């Protein structure tokens, strides 16, 4: 069932070897026995440094090994998927994803994180947890809204649940934390911007996974947040939302997206700069949205184009940009000096 | 892989006493290889003072025994103090690097239920109920006598009234208002030839 013939190097190989050295002019059969030869040698080494590594006990062979071997009809009532003591440590998982003692939400974000083999505890779990994400999105509550994404942040790093099956009652509720109307209150929308920073972070750790498949994922995202940016008449949070969404994606995202939304969205800034009469809720809100993709989309361009010209720059980037598009570009360049 | 970064180091080595030196290129490979016997040199050092030094009874290699080693492995130590003054003093010591952290979890469930059980061993952790031990579900008790009676009796007079409606609407319907097949569709009258043997019929 095996055949073991012996390995022997070209001689011609071993002549040119040998006459490198500048020998003689050397018949074949030589060194082809001296090809055996070392071979023989070789292969005993081999099995002896085998020997050495199966009582060191690893099946991988170091330089070191063999630097050792050189000293030579009512049915019955059902039962459910848990168990009454891990539900009951379920509903520990809810308690302290209630939990007001931030070490208890560390605790348990930790046993999300690092439960492989949960398995099981899945989807029930994470389908009302989607379903207190709309019952709280009606209650519009940030409290929640943060506890559960990093809850879903942890959920999504503990590496033995595969997420597959389970995504599509998942990721509508981190779109539609991502959305729109996040307001607890008018002064205290300040959080809300944040929340959809983390949440576009989450999709951007989402997107690497599985949109090798049917395309849901990259293609639907995208044109949802395509189409939302095109919607006109819409708050300012469905915008910042999605452009976050779409910065979240990546530089060539960026570089194909706001290319021409560089100066269109900078038609957005000066229709909202130099603007209305009076909502300074909204002159805020679009000012310091716009402000935070500004120079948040500005690693793309001075990824792309040299820092210089940047009174033409703004010129390239509508006014609006400049010279805050040229400061972020003087932080690039201190950033580059930095390596 | 994770040893790999003090042979590197000594490298780094190398490449200082280059510098000291004042070599401005060099091969590559030939530096690694001189780098790998100054490694051996370094063990060769120690095994000879490992056994060397074991010709006492007891073990701790002094000074003089490390002289005797190296005018064994030939050397002049004279030039020791007078090297220092190319070492110590014209050679900038490179600093090591090792980063070892702790990280820090919590897990707290609360269940342990068997501390040092039949097999009593004070040196273990048991791990919890929440992921070893199991349990049962039966989940349906639903035992409420007069909320009982009181589903049942509903759903009786759901049933009247469907019955009711369903014919009501199907037979001949006479009413109480006029045109009420909505609120009250009365069946009319049948009446049949043998009135006696229906109802007197248990």
């Amino acid at each position: 069932k095996l055949k073991l013939s012996n390995t022997v190097l070209p001689s011609e190989s071993m002549k040119v070897v040998a006459e490198s050295m500048g020998i003689a002019q050397i018949q074949e059969e030589t060194c082809q026995l001296l090809t055996d030869e070392v071979s023989y040698r070789i292969k005993e080494i081999a099995q002896d440094a085998l020997k050495f590594m199966h009582m060191g006990k690893r099946q991988k062979l170091t330089t070191s090994d063999i630097d050792y071997a050189l000293k030579l009809x009512x049915x019955x009532x059902x039962x459910x998927x848990x168990s009454v003591e891990q539900q009951l440590y379920y509903k520990e998982i809810t308690e302290a994803c209630v939990g007001s003692c931030e070490a208890k939400r560390a605790e348990a974000l930790q046993s999300i994180a690092t439960d492989p083999g949960l398995y099981q505890m899945l989807p029930r779990f994470s389908t009302f947890i989607s379903e207190g994400v709309r019952v709280n999105v009606v209650q519009n509550n940030l409290a929640l809204l943060i506890y559960l994404m990093r809850m879903v942040k942890a959920l999504m790093d503990n590496p033995t649940l595969y997420l597959e099956k389970y995504v599509h009652e998942l990721i509508p509720a981190v779109m539609t934390c991502i959305v729109s109307r996040q307001l607890c209150l008018r002064p205290d929308v300040d959080n809300h911007w944040a929340l959809r920073d983390f949440a576009a972070r989450l999709v951007a750790q989402i997107c690497k996974h599985f949109s090798t498949t049917t395309n849901n994922i990259q293609s639907r995202i995208t044109k949802t947040f395509t189409k939302s940016w095109v919607d006109e008449k819409t708050p300012w949070t469905t915008r910042y939302g999605s452009i976050a969404g779409l910065a979240e994606l990546g530089h060539d995202v960026i570089k194909t997206l706001i290319l021409p939304r560089l100066q269109q969205e900078g038609e957005r800034i000066r229709s909202v700069l130099d603007g209305p009469v009076l909502s300074n809720i909204d002159r805020i809100g679009a000012d310091h949205v716009q402000s935070l993709l500004l120079k948040h989309c500005a690693p793309v361009l001075a990824k792309l184009r040299p820092p210089p010209d940047n009174q033409d720059a703004y010129r390239a980037e509508f006014g609006s940009l400049g010279p805050l598009l040229c400061s972020q570009v003087v932080k690039a360049r201190a950033q580059a000096a930095l390596q | 892989n994770y040893h790999l970064a003090r042979r590197r180091t000594l490298q780094v080595v190398v490449s200082s006493l280059l510098t000291e030196a004042g070599f401005e290129s060099a091969e590559k490979a030939s530096v690694e290889t001189l780098t790998e016997m100054l490694q051996s040199y370094i063990s060769e050092i120690g095994r000879s003072a490992k056994s060397y030094c074991e010709h006492t009874a007891r073990t701790q290699p002094t000074l003089s025994d490390i002289v005797v080693t190296l005018v064994e492995m030939g050397f002049n130590v004279d030039t020791l103090p007078a090297y220092a003054k190319r070492s110590q003093r014209m050679v900038i010591t490179x600093x090591x690097x090792x980063x070892x952290x702790x990280x820090x979890x919590x897990x707290x469930x609360x269940x342990x239920x068997x501390x040092x059980x039949x097999x009593x061993x004070x040196x273990x952790x048991x791990x919890x109920x929440x992921x070893x031990x199991x349990x049962x579900x039966x989940x349906x008790x639903x035992x409420x006598y007069q909320v009982l009676r009181e589903k049942a009796a509903s759903q009786r007079r759901d049933v009247e009234r469907a019955l009711t409606r369903f014919m009501a609407k199907t037979g001949e319907t006479q009413s109480l208002f006029k045109d009420d097949v909505s609120t009250f569709p009365l069946i009319a009258a049948r009446p049949f030839t043998i009135p006696y043997l229906t109802a007197l019929l248990p």
